[PDB]
């Protein structure tokens, strides 16, 4: 009775090791754009400045 | 100030008297003091290393200087083992055969076993 | 392996970067002063500044290249010799002995614990535990540094730590079998 | 009552779970003390040897004594964490 | 909601007890007395056929902020003991109320700040053997020091300042290394613990580097030769609770943590390293032992003999043995016992009656307190390695298993039981015959309290020197436990 | 447990009435009624961080 | 339990009130001024209140119990040590000697005989019970001896075999 109650304070410790290392991981982890800029408009791309605007100047 | 180390110590003093390190068992006796015990007046200034002239301090012999009395001590230690060693030399031989013993020197009896025979055996 | 160090070369780098930094500082300590001073008070009360850099960069650089030739490796321990030159030279303008004594031996603890650290006050890149492999091994492999594992090999205990203590290439029972 | 409780290992157990490296781990401790009551056991026996024997002591129990001071080298407690933290053949 | 109603009861009790008797100590003596029933009833329900740790709580879990917590996933700061703990803890429980005796009539001034701090020490070094996080170990490792500066601040000799300043500062500077340490085993393994640690394997280029910093503080905690330098002053300008508190449990402490921490999983680095730690060892024994000779005062000398025994009782650690691990906890507990009582003899006895330390004054104690020139002398006997102490045993284990890991340091580790009886009998002499002193005039007999208190403390080195058996019982796992021996 | 957060953020509330009034050179029970104020208010941002604590872990239930 | 009264104890205030300070009210160096205090002595050892009282009653009593205790407090000490006052018997209970002697010392008398018996449950004797077992559990012909053979033939048997099983354990050697 003193064994089993030792494995459940050493699983609920394990645990906490693996979320740790867990969300360590997820920091490094790469992010869209749409969620680490605006959500709104998730294109980078800008087509700014048009009034004088010249066709071809796309790309 | 007459020992070594109570020089050694004068240059780290700073307002302090720099008396002269007297024994306090070479006192004389017959003085009377504050405590006869400790052979000190009630405000007498204490010396540079103190405990070393204390009366609970060593006993400090006086009638042999202490070079001499080391030449004194190494010169009847050396003629004691000196002529101990030469004597060896002097000695006269014995008249009887170191005695023998059976059973091929009791080696059985003394643990043993036929391959330890040298170890564990006698003069047979 | 390595390479050699041009003693020579660097030496007088250094001698001239530190020429550079004593004339700066001696101007520095002028334009930051008081009473009457002119052009030429730059190397009158100079209060010796460019002897120091001067001599601190010399003797840390000649010694640094010095002892690493010397020993054909590159540790902390030249960072060690170098501050205690470096010592030498910023405590004999205390003209003491036990002074000299204290800067010599003060100076290259400090810089020996700096060069033993990296010799690097940023950070390394490849070294961090952020960027080498960390946790459990996965599979067995030779376990590098920044990693855990359960078991490590016994053969790697005894060519670590040695063959004497309480130590063994075989564990005490199974080399006292009844077979 | 005198209980016994099971003898488990460390090489088949795995390391992740604690219930079975604490029991191999008290195991080889308990282990230890059986080997070291068996020494203590043949010790007993040679001090009654002597005491019976008297002068004849070399020869009536140079085996024991023999025993005795080969056994000392080897059965003594040693540590769970040598063996756990280190493998042989590996 | 009963857990809750018993403290909103207590806390009242406490209220009315402060409104209608203007001290505490009474209050402080029967909670603290309290706390001896509650661990001896949990010494009876202590498993010993179980290596586990068998009361275990969880403080301050995400779940469960305040209070008890029972969840799959535990970050908080865990409590619990082994038979190797739970010794000290008795040797912790039975010396806190002493203390709070130990100063019942000397403070007039402020009582109640006073006692409140001694027993706020007193708890703290109680939970510290409860500990079972790297990081709850060491959070009540340094929650000691404000109390300890605030009690040797304000009360004390004439240079209480100094004193105060230097149980901060190199017990503050060696516990930061220590720290560092701690956070390098906490960033690699991610987890703190006193129970997995020794199941991970460090790099022995990586174990090389953690070890130092462990081993630096518990060179000032337990204070071995290069930082020994506090501990004389924190003594000898200190008052009668904080020195007692000091040497006979902070010392111990720290002989804990060189077992509790560093053993289980630094055991490869810990080898390359046993030469060093008998460098240190014995020339802390040597040249400490060695310094007791010249000095002026009478506490200091007391404090230098608790320096020579921790270099003993370190050096049976480090030595690789079952018998140096348990003669090392038997010279840790049977020091906590004989040595509170010597600052008692120089602190209680000595410096209520006359208020000044310097031996040069003290002479022929005999002739005018006998009964106290009793106990200077069966205390003097009993701290060298005169046997049947129970210092003796832990000196002659922790001898005898220094001399197993390498003969030679051994062999002059063994003079350390002449070295520690020159200084002790050259005081106890001193202190004990000779006609009666010029400067005392003659004063009370020892009392009825301070007899008490050495009663205890001679009795129970007594019975752990006619038999050290009494306490196998606890430790018969943790002297197994700490061996590598492959 | 929710309620014993309440009942400790209540006595962090009764531990910063009580020196607060010690601050003051008054004695313990001055005013009695502001611990019940003070405590109903820690009590209360005890309420709030639970409940966003209940909901972060919500939040990290779903992610599976 | 017991009960105090209010009206007295402001009596007292007001008798306290006329007196010398400690430090005045004894150092001369008899009955005309010594023979009034050596009463209030008196009534600093009776107590005047148990626990039913302290509980249920408001501080300003309690404030006026304190300042009353106090000063019966100097009274009765410095009386003594200048100096029922004038007496000299041997029975007296100091404050600490309640929960030290009938608290402190049985749970240290507990703590020792918890010890003592604890010890029994050791390694050493359950080892060697165990060694006894197995040796019994592999030859059992040793049962079929009376008493005073059996322990010495379990003896030629821990001789003629280890019994550990060590070398099972440590199967990843060989
Ligand atoms: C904070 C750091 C703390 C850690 C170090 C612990 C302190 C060590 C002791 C300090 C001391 O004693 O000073 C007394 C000394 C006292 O001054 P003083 O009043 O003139 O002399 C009275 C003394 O009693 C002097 O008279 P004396 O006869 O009694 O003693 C002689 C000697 C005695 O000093 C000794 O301790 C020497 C004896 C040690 C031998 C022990 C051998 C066994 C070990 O005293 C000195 O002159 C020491 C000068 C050396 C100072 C070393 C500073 C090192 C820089 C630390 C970097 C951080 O301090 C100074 O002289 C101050 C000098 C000015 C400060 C210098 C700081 C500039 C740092 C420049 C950078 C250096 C490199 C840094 C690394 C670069 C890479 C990262
Ligand atoms: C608590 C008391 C105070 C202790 C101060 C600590 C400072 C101790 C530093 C030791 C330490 C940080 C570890 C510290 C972590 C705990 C920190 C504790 C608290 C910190 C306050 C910095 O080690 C430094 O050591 C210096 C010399 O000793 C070197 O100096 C320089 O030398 C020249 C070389 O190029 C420079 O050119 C020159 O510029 C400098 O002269 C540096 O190279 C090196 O970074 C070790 O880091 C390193 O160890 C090596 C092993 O070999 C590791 O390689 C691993 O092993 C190999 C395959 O087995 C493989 O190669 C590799 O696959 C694997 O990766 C590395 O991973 C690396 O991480
Ligand atoms: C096969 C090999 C055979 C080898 C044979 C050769 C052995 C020679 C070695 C002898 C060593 C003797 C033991 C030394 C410690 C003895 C201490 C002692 O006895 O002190 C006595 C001293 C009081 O004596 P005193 O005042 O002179 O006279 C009193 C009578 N009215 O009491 C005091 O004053 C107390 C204060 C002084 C205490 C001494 C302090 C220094 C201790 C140094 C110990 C050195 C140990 C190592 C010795 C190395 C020897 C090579
Ligand atoms: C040609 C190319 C080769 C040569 C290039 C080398 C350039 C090195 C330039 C360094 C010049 C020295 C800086 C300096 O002038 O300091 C003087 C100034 C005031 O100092 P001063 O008044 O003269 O002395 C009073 C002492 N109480 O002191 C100051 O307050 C200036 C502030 C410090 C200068 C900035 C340096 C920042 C780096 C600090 C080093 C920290 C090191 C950490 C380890
Ligand atoms: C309370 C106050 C606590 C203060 C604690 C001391 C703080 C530090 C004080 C100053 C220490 C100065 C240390 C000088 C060491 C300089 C050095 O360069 O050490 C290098 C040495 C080798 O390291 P490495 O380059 O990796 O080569 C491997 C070869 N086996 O690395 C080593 O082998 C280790 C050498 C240091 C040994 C410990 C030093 C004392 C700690
Ligand atoms: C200021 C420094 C920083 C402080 C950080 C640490 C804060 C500590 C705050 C003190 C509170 C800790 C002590 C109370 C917690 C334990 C109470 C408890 O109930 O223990 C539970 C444990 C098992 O109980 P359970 O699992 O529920 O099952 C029961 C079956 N009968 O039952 C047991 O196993 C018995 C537990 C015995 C605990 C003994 C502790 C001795 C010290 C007690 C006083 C501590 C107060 C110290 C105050 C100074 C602050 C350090
Ligand atoms: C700098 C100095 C810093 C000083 C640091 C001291 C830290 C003190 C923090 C105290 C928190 C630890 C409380 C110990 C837990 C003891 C306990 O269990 O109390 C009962 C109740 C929770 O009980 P429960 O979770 O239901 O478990 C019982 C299962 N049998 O627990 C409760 O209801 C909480 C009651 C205590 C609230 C105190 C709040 C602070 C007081 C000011
Ligand atoms: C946990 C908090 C709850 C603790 C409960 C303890 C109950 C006992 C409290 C107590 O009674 O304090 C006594 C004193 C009250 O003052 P008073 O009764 O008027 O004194 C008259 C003397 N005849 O109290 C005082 O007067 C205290 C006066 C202020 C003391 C200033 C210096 C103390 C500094 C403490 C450092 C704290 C640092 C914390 C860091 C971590 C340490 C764990
Ligand atoms: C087995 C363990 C043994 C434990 C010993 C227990 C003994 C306890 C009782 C010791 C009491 C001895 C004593 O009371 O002697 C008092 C003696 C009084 O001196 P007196 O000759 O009467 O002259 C008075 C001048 N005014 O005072 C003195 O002069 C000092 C001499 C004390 C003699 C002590 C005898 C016992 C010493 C045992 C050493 C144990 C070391 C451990
Ligand atoms: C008609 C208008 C006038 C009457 C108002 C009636 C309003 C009804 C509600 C009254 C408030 C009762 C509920 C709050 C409890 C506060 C009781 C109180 O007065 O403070 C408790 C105590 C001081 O109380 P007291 O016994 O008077 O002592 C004063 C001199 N020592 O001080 C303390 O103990 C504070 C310590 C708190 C720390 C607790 C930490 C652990 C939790
Ligand atoms: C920040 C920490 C704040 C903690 C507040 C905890 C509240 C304590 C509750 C204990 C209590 O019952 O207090 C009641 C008591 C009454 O107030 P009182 O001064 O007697 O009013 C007299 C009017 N004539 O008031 C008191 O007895 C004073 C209680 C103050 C406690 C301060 C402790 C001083 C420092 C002790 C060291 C720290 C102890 C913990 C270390 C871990």
């Amino acid at each position: 009775d003193i064994l089993n109650e030792e494995a459940k304070i050493v699983q609920a410790l394990n645990n906490q090791r693996e979320l740790t290392i867990k969300m360590h991981e997820l920091k490094r982890e790469e992010k869209d754009y749409a969620h680490s800029y605006s959500p709104l408009f998730s294109d980078p791309v800008p087509q700014g400045g048009s009034i004088g605007k010249a066709p071809g100047s796309s790309r | 100030i007459r020992a070594s180390f109570d020089k050694a110590e004068e240059p780290m003093l700073g307002d302090y008297p720099d008396i002269d390190p007297f024994p306090a068992q070479l006192k004389n006796p017959y003085k009377k003091y504050d405590d006869q015990q400790d052979r000190r007046n009630l405000e007498e200034p204490l010396s540079v290393n103190d405990d070393l002239y204390d009366m609970w301090s060593p006993d400090r012999f006086t009638h042999f200087k202490n070079q001499d009395a080391l030449k004194y001590f190494i010169g009847f230690l050396t003629i004691f083992f000196g002529a101990s060693y030469v004597a060896t030399y002097f000695v006269p031989e014995k008249a009887a055969i170191p005695r023998e013993f059976p059973y091929e020197g009791l080696w059985k009896e003394s643990g043993g076993t036929e391959k330890s025979k040298a170890f564990f055996g006698q003069r047979s | 392996h390595f390479h050699p160090y041009n003693t020579l070369g660097l030496a007088t780098q250094s001698a001239m970067v530190g020429l550079g930094a004593g004339v700066v500082a001696a101007a520095a300590r002028n334009s930051l002063a008081t009473g009457p001073r002119n052009i030429l008070t730059t190397f009158s009360k100079s209060g010796g500044v460019v002897t120091i850099f001067t001599g601190a960069s010399i003797a840390y650089v000649f010694t640094y290249c010095s002892a690493a030739n010397l020993r054909e490796r590159k540790d902390g321990w030249n960072h060690m010799w170098a501050g205690a030159a470096t010592g030498a030279v910023l405590g004999a303008r205390t003209k003491l002995v036990p002074a000299f004594i204290g800067w010599t031996v003060l100076c290259g603890a400090a810089c020996g614990l700096f060069g033993w650290t990296g010799a690097r006050f940023n950070a390394d890149r490849k070294a961090s535990l952020e960027q080498s492999p960390k946790g459990f091994v996965q599979e067995d492999a030779h376990q590098t540094f920044w990693e855990v594992v359960h078991r490590r090999p016994l053969s790697l205990t005894v060519e670590q730590l040695g063959e004497g203590r309480g130590i063994n290439a075989v564990p005490i029972a199974t080399a006292t079998e009844a077979p | 009552e005198h209980q016994r409780p099971e003898l488990v290992s460390f090489d088949d157990i795995n390391y992740n779970d604690h219930k079975k490296v604490r029991e191999a781990q008290e195991s080889y401790t308990r282990e230890q003390f059986i080997r070291l009551e068996a020494l203590k056991t043949v010790r007993k026996a040679l001090e009654k040897c002597y005491e019976e024997s008297g002068p004849n002591h070399f020869e009536d129990c140079k085996n024991l004594a023999e025993q005795y001071l080969d056994m000392l080298p080897t059965h003594r407690l040693q540590g769970y964490l040598g063996y756990q933290r280190n493998d042989p053949s590996k | 909601m009963f857990l809750t109603s018993i403290l909103l009861s207590s806390l009242y009790l406490f209220n009315r007890i402060l409104a209608w008797q203007g001290n505490v100590k009474h209050f402080y003596l029967f909670a603290s007395n309290l706390l001896l029933l509650f661990i001896v009833v949990l010494y009876i329900n202590f498993n010993t056929f179980s290596n586990s740790f068998q009361f275990n709580f969880e403080l301050f879990n995400s779940l469960n902020p305040f209070g008890l917590s029972n969840s799959d996933i535990s970050n908080g700061l865990l409590f619990g003991i082994d038979g190797l703990s739970l010794t000290f803890i008795l040797l912790t429980v039975l010396l806190i109320p002493l203390t709070l005796l130990g100063n019942w009539y000397n403070i007039n001034f402020n009582s109640n700040l006073y006692y409140t701090l001694v027993l706020a020490i007193g708890l703290v070094i109680l939970l510290n053997f409860w500990a079972l996080d790297y990081i709850s170990f060491y959070i009540l490792f340094e929650a000691t020091l404000p109390l300890l500066f605030i009690l040797i601040h304000i009360y004390g000799s004439s240079d209480s300042e100094r004193a105060s300043f230097y149980v901060l500062m190199f017990t503050l500077s060696g516990s930061l290394f220590m720290l560092l340490s701690i956070v390098v085993i906490s960033i690699v393994l991610n987890t703190t613990n006193f129970i997995n640690h020794n199941l991970f394997v460090l790099s022995l280029d990586l174990q090389t580097i953690i070890w130092l910093g462990l081993f630096i503080a518990i060179m000032v905690k337990t204070p071995l030769f290069p930082i020994h330098v506090w501990l004389p002053v924190v003594h000898s300008e200190s008052p009668l609770a904080g020195s007692m508190i000091l040497a006979g449990l902070i010392l111990k402490l720290a002989l804990y943590a060189i077992l509790r921490l560093l053993l289980p999983l630094l055991c490869e680095a810990q080898i390359l390293y046993t030469p060093m730690i008998y460098i240190i060892s014995l020339l802390t024994i040597i040249l400490t032992s060695l310094a007791t000779l010249r000095q002026i005062d009478l506490k200091v000398i007391i404090a230098y003999s608790s320096i020579s025994h921790m270099g003993i009782a370190i050096l049976g650690v480090c030595s690789n043995t079952s018998l140096g691990i348990y003669g090392s906890i038997v010279l840790g507990v049977a020091h906590g016992f004989v040595s509170p009582a010597l600052f008692l003899i120089v602190g209680g006895i000595l410096y209520d009656r006359y208020h000044i330390r310097i031996v040069n004054y003290y002479k022929g104690l005999t002739t005018y307190m006998p009964q106290l020139a009793t106990y200077i002398i069966i205390l003097s006997f009993a701290n060298i390695g005169t046997p049947l102490t129970g210092n003796f045993t832990g000196e002659f284990l922790s001898l005898q298993g220094g001399f197993i890991r390498n003969p030679i340091i051994g062999g002059i580790s063994c003079i350390s039981v002449l070295l520690a009886a020159i200084y002790q009998l050259k005081l106890t002499n001193k202190l004990t015959g000779g006609i009666s002193s010029i400067y005392m005039h003659r004063t009370n007999d020892v009392t009825i309290r301070e007899k008490f208190i050495m009663n205890i403390l001679i009795i129970s080195t007594l019975i752990i020197g006619i038999c050290p058996q009494i306490m196998y019982n606890l430790l018969y796992w943790t002297v197994n436990n700490y061996i590598y021996i492959i | 447990a929710l309620f014993t957060s309440l009942v400790g953020a209540s006595g962090l509330g009764f531990a910063t009435k009580f020196l607060s009034n010690k601050i003051r050179l008054k004695p313990a029970g001055y005013y009695p009624l502001g611990y019940v104020f003070s405590g109903v208010a820690w009590a209360g941002l005890g309420l709030v961080l639970h409940n966003v604590h209940q909901h972060s872990l919500e939040v990290l239930e779903k992610k599976k | 339990l017991r009960a105090y009264n209010e009206e007295k104890e402001l009596a007292l205030k007001q008798r306290l009130s006329q007196l010398p300070p400690p430090g005045k009210a004894f150092v001369t160096a008899k009955e005309a001024e010594l023979a009034e205090l050596a009463e209030i002595a008196a009534l600093y050892k009776t107590d005047r209140v148990g626990i039913l009282d302290i509980l249920l009653l408001g501080n300003k009593h309690a404030r006026l119990y304190r300042d009353n205790t106090a000063l019966l407090k100097d009274y009765y000490y410095n009386g003594r040590r200048i100096l029922w006052e004038i007496k000299r018997e041997g029975a007296e209970k100091e404050d600490w000697v309640n929960q030290m002697y009938f608290l402190y010392a049985p749970s240290l008398i507990l703590l020792l005989i918890v010890m003592v018996y604890k010890s029994r449950e050791d390694i050493t004797f359950w080892a060697k019970k165990e060694l006894d077992q197995r040796v019994l559990d592999k030859h059992p012909e040793i049962n079929d001896a009376p008493e005073n053979e059996r322990d010495a033939l379990i003896v030629e048997r821990i001789i003629a075999g280890d019994y550990d099983k060590l070398a099972s354990l440590q199967k990843k050697a060989t």
